[PDB]
């Protein structure tokens, strides 16, 4: 259990204590940064501590060998030395230390609180295994925050599927969603077991809770249920592999008269083909998917895996791949837990298939010719690497959009991240560029990108369809009461549902609601298809409605808005409570 | 049509007659146990989802050998097969068959079970418990 050092690489086997992490660090490279930071524990063959157990001294400011052991001043024998080595740390190997000196950025890694946009932007900016130290302990971080969350203390039970839920005082009370995990302990002065694998989503109405689990018992009173993390696991390969340029193809085998639409990206196919990989800077409802889909067209022989972020837009492209191209010939990987619904009509986790589909967290350990990962902003530098090393294949393809929302870094609460600095290959596409463009979309008509053009794009966007005059808009305010996190403006529910009969072809229009307690609320009360702005992006549809319940900083988002805006395909209708966002666009008030 | 019975009918000999009508689905009154949050107990119903085909011998002469057909949704499908995938092998289980049928322009699944009886365990319990 050696290996090299971290600011110098050099050959040496110290970690430190009080850096969560523990890395491999070297003689000089620890000296320096146990002097400058507030490290006093340095982890070895053993631990350094005051071995008479009169003294508990830990820090490696003083600790003196007692011949075989360290000891206090107040403990150390006359013919011993001290192991603070020359302006080093006493250790394994000193005669090959190569020197390195950039420590600060590394100590400042492991000393910021990771609420400051400095310290991301920073993290971004630092070495490979530096950048890849940052994200793990930044994982581990969020995981020790989520452990330490709420222990609800429930007292009442509804019904076989519905609960009573409380908590208790002091800890983050965690919201309701299926992507949470919770487990009940029976506390019955014994047999303090696990009760089932719980997911919480609050009931229909009032203190009324809906649980579901594993295994389903009728609970008690006195139990509870605390959130568990998940264990972080460290990566090697690095998030970005090295560029190479060819003169011909690296072995691909085409389709001669397959298609039209992608006959003219065939250029840009072979400009992929002239390197290791390639990425996608464009902006959102361009038809990326069905671009996609072609580029696959152009060589589709090998057998191939692709992933996405999220489960909507995989389950999208696995729609749009059997629109296309053959059916017996894809999957889609599904998980163990499967606790959010996906495309069930496809092979049930067949990895054996030619173009397999997959999620982010679900991905296997195999390899491939070829391979496309949907969205950067909502992907970080951690899951690159991770993917880079489990998954190893020929050629790789990129895509994403500057003006997608990032992932949530919920511990990040302190001013804005510049979308550049989302990710390695977000500073990257921002840098140098796109590896190919398009700037046209599909499924919006011209109105739609008229107004995300003025707005918030840059005035370079165009579309192909004419105005289909279905825009409409609502200002009045409504009123909230508070609810879980944020609030339910039930008003404007309530007048929507008045309204509705007069519009025909809008039974079907997507609800929107970011907000899972509206976003429940609103099936609740009438049953509209309801979404999520997250569980929406990349699609496109119909007939949608968007619902702003008040006014806040992730409400009045501009990302999020237009993002929201940007599936529209015939009709949309939008209810809101900001005066200049509402005077901003370009459509029939009403 | 009759494709569906000839589908239906797939290695081990011919000798059916439909005791449903072609694609409707034959209705009978079969004893149940069922406990699901809204109703509990045990008693009679009224079964609607069974393509009944009782299968002849030689001769034609009718005998106790019916080959249930039933039509379900599509993850039900799928959940069913890979479940019967692993107990394929324990000579308690009666032998599957799955596939789906063109009735019309739909991918209608179809699950098949071969030689079965005219009564199951239930209804000669239910006649010994509830006699008159
Ligand atoms: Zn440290
Ligand atoms: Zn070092
Ligand atoms: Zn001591």
């Amino acid at each position: 259990a050696v290996g090299a050092c971290v600011l110098c690489n050099s050959q040496t086997s110290l970690r430190c204590g009080a850096c969560i992490r523990r890395p491999f660090l070297c003689c000089k490279c620890c000296y320096d940064h146990v002097i400058s930071t507030s490290h006093k524990l340095v982890l070895s063959v053993n631990p350094y501590v005051c071995n008479a157990p009169g003294c508990d001294v830990t820090d490696v400011t003083q600790l003196y060998l007692g011949g075989m052991s360290y000891y206090c001043k107040s403990h150390k024998p006359p013919i011993s030395f001290p192991l603070c080595a020359n302006g080093q740390v006493f250790g394994l190997y000193k005669n090959t230390c190569v020197g390195s000196d950039n420590v600060t950025d590394f100590n400042a890694i492991a000393t910021c609180d990771w609420t400051n946009a400095g310290d991301y932007i920073l993290a971004n900016t630092c070495t490979e295994r530096l950048k890849l130290f940052a994200a793990e302990t930044l994982k581990a971080t969020e995981e020790t925050f989520k452990l330490s969350y709420g222990i609800a203390t429930v007292r009442e039970v509804l019904s076989d599927r519905e609960l009573h839920l409380s908590w208790e005082v002091g800890k983050p009370r965690p919201p309701l969603n299926r992507n949470y995990v919770f487990t009940g302990y029976r506390v019955t002065k014994n047999s303090k077991v696990q009760i089932g694998e719980y997911t919480f989503e609050k009931g229909d109405y009032g203190d009324a809770v809906v649980y579901r689990g594993t295994t389903t018992y009728k609970l008690n009173v006195g139990d509870y249920f605390v959130l568990t993390s998940h264990t972080v696991m460290p990566l090697s390969a690095p998030t970005l592999v090295p560029q190479e340029h060819y003169v011909r193809i690296t072995g691909l085998y085409p389709t001669l008269n397959i298609s039209d639409e992608f006959s003219s990206n065939v250029a840009n196919y072979q400009k992929v083909g002239m390197q290791k990989y390639s990425t996608l800077q464009g902006p959102p409802g361009t038809g990326k998917s069905h671009f996609a889909i072609g580029l696959a067209l152009y060589y589709p022989s090998a057998r191939i895996v692709y992933t996405a972020c999220s489960h909507a837009a995989v389950d999208a492209l696995c729609e749009k791949a059997l629109k296309y191209l053959p059916i017996d010939k894809c999957s889609r990987i599904i998980p163990a837990r499967a606790r959010v619904e996906c495309f069930d009509k496809f092979k049930v986790n067949s990895t054996l298939e030619q173009y397999v589909f997959c999620t982010v967290n679900a991905l296997p350990e195999t390899t491939a010719d070829i391979v496309v990962f949907d969205e950067i902003s909502m992907a970080t530098n951690y899951d690159l690497s991770v993917v880079n090393a489990r998954l190893r294949a020929k050629h790789y393809v990129y895509i994403g959009d500057p003006a997608q929302l990032p992932a949530p870094r919920t511990l990040l609460t302190k001013g804005t991240l510049e979308p550049e600095y989302f990710n390695s290959v977000c500073r990257l596409m921002k840098t140098i560029g796109p590896d190919m463009f398009l700037g046209t979309c599909r499924r919006c008509p011209a109105e739609i990108v008229d107004t995300v053009s003025a707005l918030v794009y840059d005035n370079k966007l165009k579309a192909h369809k004419d105005k289909s005059a279905q825009c409409f808009k609502m200002f009045y305010k409504g009123v909230i009461t508070h609810d879980v996190s944020s609030a339910i403006n039930r008003p404007q529910i309530g007048v929507v549902r008045e309204f509705l009969t007069r519009n025909p072809a809008w039974r079907k229009a997507v609800f929107i609601s970011p907000y899972n307690s509206q976003n429940a609320v609103a099936s609740k009360i009438l049953g509209l298809p309801t979404q999520t702005v997250d569980s929406s992006q990349g699609s496109e549809y119909d007939y949608v409605i968007f619902t702003q319940t008040t006014e806040t900083a992730h409400s009045c988002n501009v990302n999020r808005f237009n993002v929201a805006i940007t599936r529209a395909k015939v009709g949309i209708l939008c209810i809101m409570s900001d005066r200049d966002l509402y005077d901003k666009l370009q459509f029939t008030s009403l | 049509a009759q494709s569906f019975l000839n589908r239906v009918c797939g290695v081990s000999a011919a000798r059916l007659t439909p005791c449903g009508t072609g694609t409707s689905t034959d209705v009978v009154y079969r004893a149940f146990d069922i406990y699901n949050d809204k109703v509990a107990g045990f008693a009679k119903f009224l079964k609607t989802n069974c393509c009944r085909f009782q299968e002849k011998d030689e001769d034609d002469n009718l005998i106790d050998s019916y080959f249930v057909v039933k039509r379900h949704t599509f993850s039900n499908y799928q959940h069913e097969e890979t479940i019967y995938n692993l107990l394929k092998d324990c000579p308690a289980v009666a032998k599957h068959d799955f596939f789906k049928f063109r009735i019309d322009g739909d991918m209608v699944p179809h699950i098949s079970r071969q030689r079965l009886t005219k009564y199951t365990m239930a209804d000669l319990v239910y006649a010994l418990r509830h006699f008159d």
